[PDB]
């Protein structure tokens, strides 16, 4: 199992390390519930250095990404603008989800998951080649996500004048290089904040200065409960190569217009949109207990007929005080369902696939 | 602190304190709670339940998993910690105080006579 440049800083901060897809990462630093609370109420931070960052350069970059991705980078028209997108196979299944940042007509950046690094790099280097793209894997960079209502203010105490200038007023989903910091208003928690990428050799010290600025170290435990509350997918659970984005609440990321933009998977998607698909819903279990991954979700239509979906992610929501889940279910599900726990059938409420928005339960 | 002097210990990772009325208060150790992570629910046995040493008779639920808590000794459950319903985090913050799980009237002195002590216990975390 590998480690990040921050391995030491983590143990100094009291991390309980676990093996996470071949990297030793902090599960938590003492209390995941407290870490979750910090992000929701103040400022918390995560070592996200195990994500892969890809720089793409050459006059054909925009053109290439319009083909690679299901959202449409032509939407990015202001310097530094970012969007979220899936990257599909030819059958319309999801290879990965990712964020892409536009810098100049000839310079884009992708940030992809850690578990999917090798498969994505191969897919990307495979399809980029005929476009002649210069593809750079930025393993020389670490990245820290700083998240919470005071995260931006705390992080900015570490910025020099030029960096503060660069980010002042920066709206959500933008990224900017300012000296050796790349600062972007992106995140996976549902709160405002930054992700900051910087050279590996500077990352230990930035983490230390962030701790000292009052940002709480948060591990994978809290990372999961924050993202799930926020309705954000985890590749491998909400979708994978066999699951269409339209079954993973990523329908909204598919840029269908302009219709003359072909992208990998568009044809199969078009067919799936026409044949219809399952859908990703939220589950809320107000009774005692905790929903867990891969549990069956059952409901009975008006006609007396039983139907079954599956939980893709379940957790306890510290912001709701109740167990929540994302689940993939046939269309026509109603307001309630039943989930099998141990060997008893627990009622759940069926909801939109999002639990906490702009700070509060979206109840 | 981590292993109070006056307690008996199981393996299991539970502790027992002899009460003035001869019953035993039982909960999990700081080491057990550290390995559990934040507790979000606990399912307690019924008062008046007879248990045998080794029975799984209570469940702690954390954010990450459910995990069984086993009877350290044979006996009858005389009380359960009803504070854990609203305040399950007491298992984490106060494993030896507010975080106690149940109380047992022990039915077998020889089991009691093989429970670990503050010393034999600190030798078990230290062992591995
Ligand atoms: C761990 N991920 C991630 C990344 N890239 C970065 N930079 N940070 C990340 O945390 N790429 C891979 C995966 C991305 N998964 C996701 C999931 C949701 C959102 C997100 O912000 N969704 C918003 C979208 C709002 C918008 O598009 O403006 C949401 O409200 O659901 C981003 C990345």
């Amino acid at each position: 199992a590998q480690q990040t440049p921050l391995y030491e800083q983590h143990t100094l901060c009291g991390a309980r390390m676990v093996d996470f897809h071949g990297w030793m990462m902090p599960l938590h630093y003492g209390s995941q519930i407290d870490e979750h609370h910090a992000v929701r109420t103040d400022a918390g931070m995560f070592d996200v250095s195990h994500m892969t960052i890809v720089d793409l350069r050459g006059s054909r970059t925009r053109e290439f990404l319009r083909y690679l991705l299901a959202n449409d980078v032509a939407k990015l028209t202001k310097s530094g603008k970012a969007l979220y997108s899936g990257m599909l196979n030819a059958s319309g299944g999801v290879i990965d989800d990712l964020i892409v940042y536009y810098f100049t007509e000839d310079f884009f950046r992708l940030v992809v998951n850690s578990a999917t690094r090798e498969k994505d790099l191969s897919w990307i280097t495979q399809h980029a080649e005929p476009f002649g793209i210069e593809i750079t894997v930025r393993d020389d960079l670490s990245m820290i996500a700083v998240q919470g209502p005071n995260a931006q203010a705390k992080a900015a105490t570490l910025f020099n004048d030029a960096q503060r200038q660069a980010v002042e007023g920066m709206k959500p989903f933008f990224g900017v290089q300012a000296g050796d910091l790349f600062i972007a208003t992106t995140g996976y928690t549902g709160e405002a904040g930054y992700e900051i990428a910087l050279p590996n050799e500077k990352a230990a010290d930035f983490w230390r200065a962030l701790v000292e600025a009052g940002v709480k170290p948060c591990g994978l435990g809290a990372r999961d409960t924050l993202r799930l509350e926020a309705g954000m997918n985890l590749y491998g659970q909400e979708m994978d190569e066999t699951i269409s984005p339209l079954a993973a609440n990523m329908g909204w990321t598919i840029a269908w217009e302009p219709a003359d933009r072909d992208f990998i998977g568009r044809e199969a998607l078009e067919v799936q949109r026409e044949h219809g698909t399952e859908k990703l819903v939220g589950l809320v279990m107000t009774e005692k207990g905790v929903l867990r991954n891969e549990l069956p979700v059952r409901f009975t239509d008006a006609q007396g007929n039983q139907h079954e979906g599956i939980i893709t992610s379940g957790t306890f929501s510290p912001t709701l005080g109740y167990s929540i889940a994302l689940a993939r279910v046939p269309e026509g599900i109603g307001e309630t369902a039943i989930v099998q726990i141990r060997n008893r059938e627990m009622p759940v409420k069926v909801t939109k696939p999002v639990f906490v928005r702009n700070g509060k339960a979206v109840a | 602190s981590n292993v109070p002097a006056e307690l008996k210990y199981s393996k299991e990772h539970e502790w027992l304190r002899k009460e003035a009325d001869g019953t035993y208060t039982v909960g999990i150790t700081e080491h057990a709670q550290e390995l559990l992570g934040d507790m979000v629910f606990v399912d307690l046995p019924e008062v008046g339940a007879t248990v045998s040493a080794g029975d799984d008779c209570a469940v702690a639920e954390s954010v990450k998993a459910a995990s069984d808590i086993y009877a350290p000794v044979s006996g009858e459950i005389v009380a359960v910690n009803d504070a854990l319903s609203d305040s399950p985090e007491l298992v984490n913050s106060e494993p030896y105080a507010g975080g106690w799980i149940f109380k047992i009237k022990a039915s077998d002195e020889s089991e009691l006579e093989s429970l670990l002590d503050a010393t034999a216990y600190e030798a078990l975390l230290e062992d591995e």
